[PDB]
């Protein structure tokens, strides 16, 4: 559950940074360079965060550390 | 079926100061689940010995119990004038308790319906089991019904099936017998009793039996 | 005295024990002591081995549909008996004779007690939980003919002296104040539980419902899985507290097995074969298995949308120490 939580927090931050920038930097700082760079970097970062924070511990645990008839009664005076 | 618990001595001369012995014989093996009771004339029975060797609390250290096979023995080393009553033998290993015949130590149409109520104080229906028994004039004790609410199960005797249904009010801590059809053998004295839960050490506490005169 | 006995399916091997429940104090667990009897010398050189085992077994519906079950053996001990003696062992040897040979086991402390989880209707096999066993076999592989199995149960009983009164309170600002207490901390099985609740409501919004519940938590330590939460017994009341007003009440609630039979996974005291057993008794932390604990939750559903204010009180539920051994059956 902790990997899922960390993934969601990181992706929430990523989207929060992404959308404002993708709208603002369309004609102010640059038009073709910055917008495309921002969009591609955001998508790639979200995917890399997913794999790094959810699947890397599983890879650590798979490859390395693979280590993981009836009863009776008598009277004994 | 009903394990016949035969009590050999019908009566005993039992002169004061003497050692007296009463014997009880079972048709089958009931292990060591055998209890002894004492009934003064016109009163409720009182538990004396449970597990065939253990003396109940408050019992003077004169009564002793023993078991060799299916034979069970109650021995009073010193007899006193206070100790003159009827002695009963019971087994509590199987569903019918099957009391035994007494040993005496002496020197409304069927359509009619009636209900009895037990006033129980300081008891819980979930930590106790409630029992109903009856005694006819000149006969051994007869078991009518039983209820246990922690597991939620009730038992009735063969003769009282359909015409007898016992219940318990947990809020008022009361027990009911609720006779519906009264046949010939319903003229008796009806005793209300309580037993422990998760452990049976005999019908420890007894209620004042009520006298019923029915069946014409 | 009376001792328990068992015989081999072929009949040539016999085992005698004195008890079936072994109390576990802060001190050493009561030692297991018994006798093994090979009446004939059909064993030319093969000897009789005595093993004490502890087993933990778990399985859940989702893991069943996937196909995953968890089995583990916490404690295994073996002894070559046939090759100091307590009074009971000496009396057993004297009564039996030369063939009688004694065996003894010492259960170390900090081990799980016997616990069983309530099976449903579908499963008709071995129950899940923690259980102990004593197995005697004629081996110099284990054969069903030679070996005999006797199920023992390590148990604990209520401490002689109770602890402090469980009381707890909370405050919440939007303020509203809640507090509650219990009569004692140790309750016996079948005895009603009496809780005192007291609330002070000064906010304009009122409270509309009060719920009191008994919850059981079974922590399955090994093969990590989430704990088992269960509302054993509930009492719901429609009560209103006016603003700037207080409200005090006393409630009584009793757990039992009659209404909880349909629940699967409920923790219960160890069973020998199939007998009815009450709810499980709280484990004294003072391990490596099902740890059972009980709590009581009181909840006020405040106002409309809206929320609740809750307080949890822990109490211990056990059996008093008995003078006689439990029958481990149904007494009538």
């Amino acid at each position: 559950a902790k990997p899922i939580g960390f993934t969601m927090y990181t992706t929430c931050i990523i989207w929060l940074a992404f959308i404002p920038i993708f709208f603002g930097t369309a004609q102010s700082a640059e038009k073709m360079y910055i917008q495309t760079t921002t969009l591609t970097v955001s998508m790639s970062l979200s995917a890399s965060v997913s794999l790094g924070m959810l699947y890397m511990p599983k890879v650590y645990i798979i490859i390395f550390h693979p280590e993981q008839t009836n009863t009776s009664s008598t009277k004994t005076t | 079926g009903d394990i016949q618990m035969t009590q050999s001595p019908s009566s005993l001369s039992a002169s004061v100061g003497d050692r007296v012995t009463i014997t009880c014989r079972a048709s089958q093996s009931v292990s060591s689940a055998v209890a002894w009771y004492q009934q003064k004339p016109g009163k409720a029975p009182k538990l004396l010995i449970y597990s065939a060797s253990s003396l109940y609390s408050g019992v003077p250290s004169r009564f002793s119990g023993s078991r060799s096979g299916t034979d069970f023995t109650l021995t009073i080393s010193s007899l006193q004038p206070e100790d003159f009553a009827t002695y009963y033998c019971q087994q509590y290993k199987y569903v019918p308790v099957t009391f035994g015949c007494g040993t005496k130590v002496e020197i409304v149409q069927p359509g009619g319906s009636l209900r009895l109520s037990c006033a129980a104080s300081g008891f819980n229906v979930y930590s106790s089991s409630i029992h109903w028994v009856r005694q006819a004039p000149g006969k051994c004790l007869e078991w009518v019904a039983s209820i246990s609410s922690y597991y939620g199960y009730t038992y009735y005797a063969d003769s009282v099936k359909g015409r007898f249904t016992i219940s318990a009010d947990t809020s008022k801590n009361t027990a009911y017998l609720q006779m519906n059809s009264l046949r010939a053998e319903d003229t008796a004295v009806y005793y209300c009793a309580r037993s422990r839960q998760f452990w049976y050490s005999g019908l420890d506490y007894w209620g004042q039996g009520t006298l019923v005169t029915v069946s014409s | 005295t009376r001792v328990f006995k068992k015989a081999s399916p072929n009949g040539k091997l016999t085992v005698y024990l004195g008890k079936r429940d072994f109390v576990d104090h802060i001190d050493l667990v009561d030692p297991v002591d018994g006798v093994v009897l090979v009446d004939p010398e059909y064993l030319k050189e093969r000897r009789v081995y005595v093993t004490l085992t502890c087993a933990f077994r778990y399985g859940r519906e989702d893991l069943d549909v996937l196909g995953l079950t968890f089995r583990k053996d916490l404690f295994v001990a073996n002894v070559q008996s046939f090759p100091p003696l307590t009074r009971l062992q000496e009396r057993l040897i004297k009564k039996l004779g030369e063939h009688a040979y004694p065996f003894t086991f010492e259960i170390p402390p900090n081990l799980p007690c016997s616990v069983t989880l309530q099976p449903g209707p579908e499963d008709t096999g071995k129950a899940c939980g923690v259980d102990y066993e004593v197995k005697a076999f004629c081996a110099e592989k284990i054969h069903k003919r030679n070996s005999v199995r006797l199920v023992i149960e390590k148990v604990q009983y209520a401490p002689e002296r109770p602890g402090p009164q469980p009381t707890a309170e909370t405050t919440r600002q939007f303020p509203l104040h809640l507090e509650a207490s219990l009569d004692k901390e140790i309750y016996y099985h079948g005895e009603p539980i009496s809780v005192n609740v007291h609330v002070t409501n000064n906010t304009n919004k009122t409270v509309k419902k009060i719920k009191i519940s008994v919850r059981q938590y079974a922590d399955i330590c090994l093969f990590n899985t989430a704990q088992y939460k269960c509302p054993v017994a509930m009492e719901e009341a429609d009560d209103t507290v006016a603003p700037s007003s207080t409200f005090c009440k006393v409630y009584t609630l009793t757990p039992f097995l009659a209404n909880n039979r349909e629940k699967r996974g409920l923790a219960l005291d160890g069973k020998l074969k199939h007998e009815d057993t009450n709810l499980a008794s709280s484990t004294l932390l003072r391990i490596l298995g099902i740890i059972v604990s009980y709590k009581v939750k009181v909840k006020l559903v405040v106002s409309r949308a809206s929320s609740d204010v809750a307080v949890e009180l822990p109490f211990t539920l056990m059996h008093p120490k008995p003078k006689e051994e439990p029958p481990h059956r149904e007494v009538p």
